[PDB]
This record gives structure tokens, sequence and C-alpha cells, in this order.
């Protein structure tokens, strides 16, 4: 008959299939992530080539039907995902070529060690050693040097790689209807067919520039405050006017400030939250943990976790010949299974992680109505977003209070209340010039603007320019700084690091203030309240079958992300620290160069 | 799961033919628009409720 019932028949069986297939694999998975033997890297082989043939014979076969017969709107997602997701187009040797260059990339990231200078007796690796020193240690000169050799070791090694592989990706792309890889990138947030709610791919770009703009007063305030304070740290080698060394950021890339929390205290002298102590006074292990982020989520009306998830997921280590990665995740294998895997010990971080992972586990329950090409977030930033709320609310001291944990002797005033918020500002707003940075680069090397030549040149020309921070070595086009990052290297699209964190401020605000919350924003509980709980599963039980543009509309209000409610988030410490740079000089100077 | 038309109170089907979707009759080989009628459960102990 029509195209209609036809596409509809095609997507009955198709799902069949795929539910099975789909559990078959990830079991497999699971088993080896639980149990690292061989064989089990054979089945993971083996149920992943299954999987990736069923996919590559269904986008085959899904080509027959022209998708502008298709009026439901609900299909043609359906059909368009199924045919992009599978779709090769490069020659034979071309995607064997690819695929040799990926693995390399991996392998050279996983197998990368470099140590001490004219030694070559003992060496180490990035993640036992490398992480601790850039940590911890305060030396001037062993971080500058560790810093400049594992870049020295990487990334000449990486260029000419990264040369061919932009290229590779580039023809990837021009053989489909994509301007550029890059526009492959951003087709994630397009919007078509819906009138009220359509948007444009290249609106996006612009769309982040603004919000950028509204954002720079606050980052200039904290940048000038660290800076004054690690005056004290290394005074010669730190300029009042100047950017910042890129070697004294408490990590390897400075994605992250937390480490310079101890360096930065704004009041030492008052005592800081911690609940480690009470927790090992009152004897929990891990049952109890999670038993009360379970008995938090019911508090606002979610239902709880089934006899499955208990009995199926592992808590804690193995310990002895049992040896598994304890990197925490929230599997779905589907087919009503849900299982958190992560190894818990005694401390406050692990109890905010249980309510994290959570989080995900609950949204993965939410959906799982839908059609399988549908059981997915309304974009690739919702999904963290869900997850990061709740460890907002986990974190407050009213919660602790609730709980009792901690002591209701415990009081609130100007220290407690700015040492919190400082530690938190130092983990959340310092990522975001750097993810913005990073993304904009490759976008513009991906544009192919910029020639090879200047790949370096430009890369530190624009560091001084928004992240404020200077390299503390030379280096020309040989390195390759971008390669050394694991998500460049790896293939992953990094821009949801910014649209994440200016969504769930933006969740936050909305469910106190449906919560009926007075106060500061940062003080704010839903343990008692229910109608935030159904208007957040409304949101949550939708899936991927609606625009996220409408799904935002359902929750706050608005068609767009928004950078008001993170600004009013951080509004005491924004006039604290400005009432603190009244004799501090504000913005960093290009010009400076700390190797003469 | 594909049948013509539905069934009437009280009544068992086990005829296995290849249900024709498209206009072009198969001869009642499996390919495009030609699915054999009979799906398959699958079970296993780890499933949930
Ligand atoms: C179309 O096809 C593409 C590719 O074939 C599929 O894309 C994949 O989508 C999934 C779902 O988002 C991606 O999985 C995510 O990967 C992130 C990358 O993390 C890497 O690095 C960490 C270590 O830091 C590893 O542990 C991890 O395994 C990855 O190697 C993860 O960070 C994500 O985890 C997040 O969510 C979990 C809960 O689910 C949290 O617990 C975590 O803390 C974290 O916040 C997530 O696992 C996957 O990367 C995508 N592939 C690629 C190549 O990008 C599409 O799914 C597919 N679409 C269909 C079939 O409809
Ligand atoms: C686009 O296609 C989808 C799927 O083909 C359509 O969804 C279908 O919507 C109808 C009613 O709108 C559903 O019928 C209902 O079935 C239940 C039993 O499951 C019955 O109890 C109800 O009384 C009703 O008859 C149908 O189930 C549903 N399809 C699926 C797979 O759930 C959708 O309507 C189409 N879009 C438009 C605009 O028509
Ligand atoms: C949500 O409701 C529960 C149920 O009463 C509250 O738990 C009580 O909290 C008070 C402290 O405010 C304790 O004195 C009670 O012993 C608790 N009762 C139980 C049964 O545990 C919980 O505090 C409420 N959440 C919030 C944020 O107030
Ligand atoms: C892990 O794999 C080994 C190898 O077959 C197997 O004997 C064992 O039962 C598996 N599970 C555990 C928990 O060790
Ligand atoms: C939560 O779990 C308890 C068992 O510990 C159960 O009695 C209760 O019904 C669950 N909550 C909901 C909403 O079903
Ligand atoms: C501390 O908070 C009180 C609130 O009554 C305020 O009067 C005082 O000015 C604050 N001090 C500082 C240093 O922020």
């Amino acid at each position: 008959s029509t195209i209609e019932e036809q596409a509809k028949t095609f997507l009955d069986k198709f799902n069949h299939e795929a539910e099975d297939l789909f559990y078959q694999s990830s079991l497999a998975s699971w088993n080896y992530n639980t149990n690292i033997t061989e064989e089990n890297v054979q089945n993971m082989n083996n149920a992943g080539d299954k999987w990736s043939a069923f996919l590559k014979e269904q986008s085959t076969l899904a080509q027959m039907y022209p998708l502008q017969e298709i009026q439901n709107l609900t299909v043609k997602l359906q059909l368009q995902a199924l045919q992009q997701n599978g779709s090769s187009v490069l020659s034979e040797d071309k995607s064997k070529r690819l695929n040799t260059i990926l693995n390399t990339m991996s392998t050279i990231y996983s197998t990368g060690k470099v140590c001490n200078p004219d030694n070559p007796q003992e060496c180490l690796l990035l993640e036992p050693g490398l992480n601790e020193i850039m940590a911890n240690s305060l030396d001037y000169n062993e971080r500058l040097w560790a810093w400049e050799s594992w870049r020295s070791e990487v990334g000449k090694q990486l260029r000419p790689l990264y040369e061919e592989y932009v290229v590779l990706k580039n023809e990837m792309a021009r053989a489909n209807h994509y301007e550029d890889y890059g526009d492959y990138w951003r087709g994630d947030y397009e919007v078509n067919g819906v009138d009220g709610y359509d948007y444009s791919r290249g609106q996006l770009i612009e769309d982040v520039e603004h919000t950028f703009e509204e954002i720079k007063p606050l980052y200039e305030h904290l940048h000038a405050y660290v800076r004054a304070k690690l005056m004290n740290a290394y005074p010669s080698y730190i300029s009042p006017i100047g950017c910042l060394p890129a070697h004294l950021l408490g990590d390897m890339w400075g994605r992250f400030w937390t480490n310079l929390y101890s360096l930065t205290v704004p009041f030492g002298q008052k005592p800081n939250i911690d609940v480690t102590d009470a927790m090992v006074d009152q004897a929990w292990d891990a049952q109890r943990i999670f038993k009360e982020a379970e008995k938090f989520f019911v508090s606002v009306g979610l239902p709880n976790m089934t006899q499955g998830f208990w009995e199926n997921s592992m808590l804690t280590d193995p310990g002895n010949v049992q040896k598994a990665v304890c990197h925490p995740t929230a599997w779905d294998l589907g087919k009503g299974d849900f299982r958190i895997l992560m190894c818990t010990k005694v401390t406050m971080d692990d109890f905010l992680t249980a309510h994290h992972e959570m989080g995900h586990i609950q949204y993965d329950m939410a959906y799982a109505a839908q059609p399988f090409l549908l059981r997915n977030g309304a974009n690739e930033g919702f999904h963290e977003a869900v997850g990061e709320i709740m460890s907002l609310s986990a974190a407050t001291p009213k919660h602790l209070k609730s709980i009792g944990l901690l002591s209701p002797d415990f009081q609130e005033d100007n220290e407690t209340e700015i040492n919190f918020l400082l530690k938190q500002a130092l983990t959340i707003v310092g990522t975001l010039p750097f993810t913005y940075m990073l993304e904009k680069w490759r976008w513009m090397v991906f544009k192919g603007e910029i020639p090879k030549d200047q790949w370096m040149k430009k890369w530190w020309e624009m560091k001084r320019e928004i992240v404020g921070v200077v390299e503390p070595v030379p280096h020309d086009e040989t390195y390759c700084d971008p390669a050394s990052l694991f998500h460049v290297s790896n293939d992953y699209s990094f821009i949801r690091y910014y649209t994440r964190t200016l969504y769930q401020f933006q969740f936050q605000e909305a469910l106190c203030q449906a919560a009926k919350h007075e106060g500061p924003l940062h003080k704010c509980d839903i343990s008692n309240s229910t109608e935030a709980g159904q208007k957040l599963f409304n949101m949550l039980r939708l899936g991927k079958s609606e625009p996220w543009t409408l799904a935002l509309e359902n929750v706050v209000g608005a068609k767009n992300m928004n950078v008001r409610p993170l600004l009013n988030y951080f509004e005491p410490l924004f006039t604290w620290l400005k009432d603190q740079n009244k004799n501090s000089f504000v913005g960093w100077s290009t010009d400076w160069s700390p190797y003469a | 799961l594909f049948r013509k038309s539905k069934l009437k109170p009280f009544e068992r089907d086990i005829s296995t033919e290849i249900y024709q979707a498209g206009n072009k009759p198969c001869n009642g080989v499996a390919g495009p628009n030609c699915y054999s009628p009979l799906q398959s459960y699958g079970f296993r102990p780890t499933y949930g409720v």
C-alpha cells in the first residue's frame, strides 16, 4: 500500500531484533567489565561484531523508503537515526586506514609513559604518578619539567597522524551532505519540521558566543583573586599583570582548579564541613549509603529500585584474583535490567556519587516505554544535567542535618557559605573557558581556515586571549598539544560539557521555585516536595520523542539556554570578590612571557 | 506478529505463510516486504518483571 504502513511494519520488526541483539552485546560487555579475562574479551568481540553487522544490513535495507513521504514526523526520526548511525561511505582501504589510525591513537594514549631525566632505569605511567605529582607536588622545576616532557613525548608522535585523521574525517563529512565534520558534530542539536521550535546548526555557534559574553566578569574577578593568592606561593615566577603559568594549575591540562582549594582557602581557621568521621562513628557500609539514596529518591515521589537491581549490581571491590575497573558507571542492559558498577569507600565523595549515579538510573527507567530507537535523552546534555542536579541538593547542610550525619549544633554565617560557594566555583566556573576554547579551536581547524603550519601558533595565541594562561616553554609545530587531551585523541565531542552546566542551574532554580523555597539559592532542598518530582518526571518520561526546545520549555519556560540562573547562584561570591579585588588589577596581559 | 485481518472470538490460527506487505508478490520467499509471520520470544533468568 502506502509507504507509511510498510515503514511501520519494518520498524515493528527492527525493534524486536534490536532489543535482543543489544541485550546480548551489553551482557557480554558487563561480563567482561566485572571479570577481566581473555575469553570475556573474545565474547565482547563476537557480540560487537554481530551487532555492528546487523546494524550495517539494516542501514542498507532502510534506504528503500524515501523520507519525503512521511508526515507522522515520528517514523521520520527513527528512519533518520537508523540511516545515519550505520551508513559507511568511504572506500574499503580508506575505511581500514581510518580504523587503524584510531586504534593507533587509543594504543599510544594508553601506552604513553614518561620518566625522570637522563635515567632510563625506572619509569612510570600518567595515571599512577604524574597525576599525583601535578596535584600534590609544589616543586616548580618538577612540575614544569613533567608538563614539558609528557607533551614532548606525546604530541610530537601524534602530530602527523592527527594531520591525516583530520583529512580523512573531512572527506567523510564531504561524502555526506554536511559542510564539514564540525557541522556533523553540530548537527546533534539540529531541529527541523516543527514550527516555532526549529533550531539551525549554525545558530548554536552564535548562541555559545553570546553566553560567554555575559559570564566574563565573574571569571576575570576569580582569575584576579587566584593570581593574588598564588602570588604568595610562587612570588618570583608570577607577574601581577601577566597570565598564569600553564604548569601551576594543579592538574595535567588545567581543566579543573579543584586542587588549589587548600592553597586558596578564604578562611582557613573556620572548620570545614565533613561527615566522613560521622559515618565512621555510625559504622556505615555501602548498602546503608545506597538505601539512603533510594529513600531520598522516594521522598520526592519517584519509584524505587527493582529486586534485580539489588541482586545483580555490585558495590564493593571483589579484590583477590577478581579484578575489575572501579570507574563508576550506570548500566542499562535493556529489557528491564538496570545495574550500577562502582567500588565504594566510606567517604563523602562516594556518598554523593551514589546519588549522582542513581539519578542516571532513574532517568534510564523513565523512558523504558518508548521505542528502541528513541530511548535516549533529548540531546547529549540533558542526561548529564539530570545526573548532576541532584548532587547539588545532596550536599546541602539541611539535607545532612535531616539525615542526621551533621550535628544539630552546626551554624551558618559568612564564612561557611563563602567557602562552600568558592569551593563549588573553582570546580564549575573554571572549566567553562577551557572547554569553549578547545571546542572553538577544533571547529576552526576542521573548518580548514587555519593552515597546518600555524596549528600551534594560533593555539597558544588564543590561550593568552581567552583562558588567560601563558605557556611556560615555547613550542614549535612539531608538538601537538591538543592531542595530549584524552577526548581529542579518542574522537569525542567536548561541547557537551558546556551545554550541560548551563542547563543544570536552569533546572534547579526551576525546582526550588516549585518547591516554594525561600532564601539563598545555594541552600535548597526538595526532599519533601512532590510537585517538583512530578514536574521533573513529566519531562523525563518523554525521551527523544519531542524536540529538546519543547522539553526545555515544559520545565522552565524558555526555548533557549540562559546564563542568568548560573550568575544568580554565585552572586554573593561575586560581590565578595568585587570587594576583595579593590586593590588588585583586573585583566591579564598577553605580552608577558615567562621564558624571557 | 502480522496478520491480514483480526480474529473472531475463541479462534486459533496455525497457518504459516510469508506475510506480503509490498505491492509486488514475492511468491512466498523471505526478503524485503516479505517477513515470516511467527516471531520468537527470548527468555533468560536475568530479565526483569
Ligand atoms: C549511534 O552510534 C554512536 C556511536 O556508534 C553512539 O554514540 C555513543 O553514545 C553513548 C551514549 O551517550 C556514549 O557513551 C558515553 O560515553 C562517554 C564517554 O566516556 C568515555 O570515557 C570514559 C572515561 O572517562 C569511559 O568510562 C567511557 O566508557 C567512554 O569510553 C561517557 O562519559 C558516558 O558516560 C556518562 O553517563 C554515565 C551514565 O550513562 C555516567 O555514569 C558517567 O559518569 C558519564 O556521565 C557515556 O557512557 C558513547 O561514547 C557514544 N559513542 C561515541 C563513539 O561517541 C550512539 O549511542 C548511537 N545512537 C543510537 C544507537 O541511537
Ligand atoms: C505516528 O505513528 C505512531 C505509531 O504508528 C502512532 O501512535 C499510535 O497512536 C494510536 C492512537 O493515537 C495508538 O492506539 C492506541 O493503542 C492502545 C493499545 O496500545 C489503545 O489502548 C488505545 O485506545 C489506542 O487505540 C497506538 O498504540 C500508537 N502506536 C504505538 C506503536 O504505540 C501515532 O498516532 C502516529 N502519529 C499520528 C499523528 O497519527
Ligand atoms: C522529609 O520528610 C521526612 C519525614 O518526616 C523528614 O525526616 C524527619 O526530619 C526531621 C528533621 O527535620 C527529624 O527530626 C525526623 O526524625 C525525621 N523523620 C524521619 C522519619 O526520619 C525530612 O527531614 C524531610 N526533609 C526535609 C528536607 O525536611
Ligand atoms: C570469571 O571468569 C572465570 C573464567 O572462566 C570463571 O571461572 C569465573 O566463574 C568468572 N566469574 C568470577 C566471579 O570469577
Ligand atoms: C520503596 O521500597 C519499599 C521497600 O523497601 C517499598 O515498600 C515501597 O513500596 C517502595 N516505594 C514505592 C513507591 O513503591
Ligand atoms: C556577614 O553577614 C552579615 C549578615 O548579617 C553582614 O551584616 C556582614 O556584613 C557580612 N560580612 C561580610 C564580611 O560579608
